RNA sequence: AUCCUUAUGCACGGGAAAUACGCAUAUCAGUGAGGAUUCGUCCGAGAUUGUGUUUUUGCUGGUU
């Protein structure tokens, strides 16, 4: 299921062996907090990490090598 | 081509010899509008990086300085001539003139080799060469 | 590349310096036959030429701020491998 | 120190990170040791466990909250130390680790140092 | 006091390999690297990127 969702084919083909590994942990590290967190208030913001860091990691993957001086 | 300098003056050319006592000077005599001296321009550059180490290279036009014409004798769109310390060097390429080059060379791979040919044995002071492939039945 | 920046000569011939070795009517009548023939006697550029004016309307800004580098095949490193697999040789058993 | 997280609990001491951290790395030479939230999990659904270390200063903390509340229904003790950095260490990693899970070989080397820092351990859960 | 276990250090003796061993004012990385699956789940530490040397490194001896 989690290899139909938008934070994964929102990229390029190559990238996406290590867009599942690296969104599939930051699931369970959302679901883990929203168990943890109480039932009258709840609060988002450790999402909003988990999405900075995985768009901005997905890029520099995409992004490719620096070119060399001969 | 914006990758490999060119010369102004033939004040220019002669320092130019002078200065790099370490490595050959390969010089392109020829001008910008040819047909020829266009493709040479291109084989050189992407060549020139590779070789830094032993060859420098320059551009000179017949038209921009035309002092040095009578004295090499330049003919023709383009000719190819390489000094070490001074000297004229000089290779046999199987084509009937010992002095400078005229043809265009094919690979980059063959052009490299002459080149590296020209200063091994350049080094030890010999005047004359001999490239490996020779491009008689060529130009 | 020092020189190449300074510009200036002694007022002086190239050949001599180095040390260098090497390894009106009638004209004028030439001319008017010369002539008496000329008066009886690309596309590349057009294709883009119009795209290049388009070009005029970017600013200088944006013109550094150009990325500068990118490779989209990896091909150094390819290249490194394959060198690698290339260089050396082996005797072949007996 | 920093003030040390409150939900953090039980916390051990000096004298008893000492001993536990000892502990971690006498069992990473025999590969008893399991490094890592999720690798830690893993053994309690399992069974294996002996105790979970947890680092204390976790950063935010409740994404290893969630260990305590399984610890209790399989009746396994556990304890957080005070840093992350000297945990990753014993466990033989350049890198930071927030909690592990020693786990059960009783043929093992090492047995009698693990009974003695649970009996410690179990103490702090008062 | 003997004995036994694991880790690390110096070391005699015995092997195998150098298409192998490193290095970086550099990117991420148990807050999960990279894989396996009998599809239920199972292993858990390096992968990128640039680079140096790699039919050889230092050192002696014979014979001309
Ligand atoms: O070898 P040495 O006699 O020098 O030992 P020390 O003089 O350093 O002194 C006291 C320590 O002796 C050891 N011994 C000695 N004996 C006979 C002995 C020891 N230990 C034990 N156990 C603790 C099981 N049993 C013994 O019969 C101890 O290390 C003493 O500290």
């Amino acid at each position: 299921y989690l290899f139909a969702s938008d934070m994964i084919q929102k990229f390029p083909v190559s990238v996406h062996k290590q867009m599942l590994r690296m969104l599939c942990a930051k699931v369970s590290l959302a679901a883990r907090v929203d168990a943890g967190q109480k039932n009258g208030d709840r609060n988002t913001v450790l999402a909003h990490k988990w999405k900075a860091e995985l768009s901005k990691k997905a890029r520099k993957l995409s992004e490719a090598p620096s070119i060399s001086e001969t | 081509s914006v990758l490999l300098p060119q010369l102004r003056t033939g004040w220019h050319v002669d320092q130019a010899i002078v200065t790099e006592t370490k490595r050959l000077v390969v010089i392109r005599f020829g001008r910008k509008n040819d047909r020829q001296c266009m493709i040479m321009d291109e084989l050189l550059s992407s060549i020139a990086e590779r070789v830094r180490n032993f060859a420098v290279i320059y551009l000179c036009d017949i038209d921009e300085v035309s002092d040095f014409d009578e004295m090499y004798e330049l003919t023709d769109p383009m000719t190819v001539m390489f000094f070490y310390h001074n000297k004229h060097m000089m290779c046999d390429f199987g084509t009937g003139n010992n002095n400078k080059l005229n043809f265009i060379v094919d690979d980059k791979q063959e052009m490299i080799d002459i080149l590296e040919t020209i200063f091994r044995g350049a080094r030890k002071n010999k005047g004359l060469v001999v490239s490996p492939y020779d491009y008689n039945h060529k130009r | 590349p020092s020189f190449l920046d300074q510009e200036p000569p002694a007022g002086y011939v190239p050949g001599i310096g180095r040390g260098a070795t090497g390894f009106k009517t009638l004209e004028l009548k030439l001319a008017q036959k010369k002539k008496k023939r000329a008066n009886e006697k690309s596309n590349v550029k057009r294709q883009f030429a119009d795209l290049k004016e388009s070009l005029a309307a970017v600013t200088e800004s944006e013109w550094m701020d150009i990325p500068d580098a990118t490779d989209f095949t990896r091909r150094n490193k390819r290249n490194r491998i394959q060198e690698q697999l290339n260089r050396k040789t082996y005797a072949a058993p007996d | 120190m920093s003030a040390p997280n409150p939900k953090a609990f039980p916390l051990a001491d000096a004298a008893l990170t000492q001993q536990i951290l000892d502990v971690v790395q006498q069992a990473a030479n025999l590969r008893q040791l399991k490094k890592g939230a999720n690798e830690a999990t893993k053994t309690l659904n399992r069974g294996i466990s002996e105790f979970i270390i947890m680092a204390a200063d976790c950063e935010p903390i409740e994404i290893l909250l969630h260990l305590p509340l399984l610890c209790e229904d399989k009746n396994v003790p556990y304890v957080f130390v005070p840093s992350r950095v000297a945990l990753g260490r014993a466990c033989g990693v350049s890198r930071p680790v927030i909690a592990a899970s020693i786990t059960t070989n009783d043929a093992s080397a090492i047995k009698t140092q693990i009974y003695a820092v649970k009996d410690k351990i179990e103490t702090l859960l008062i």
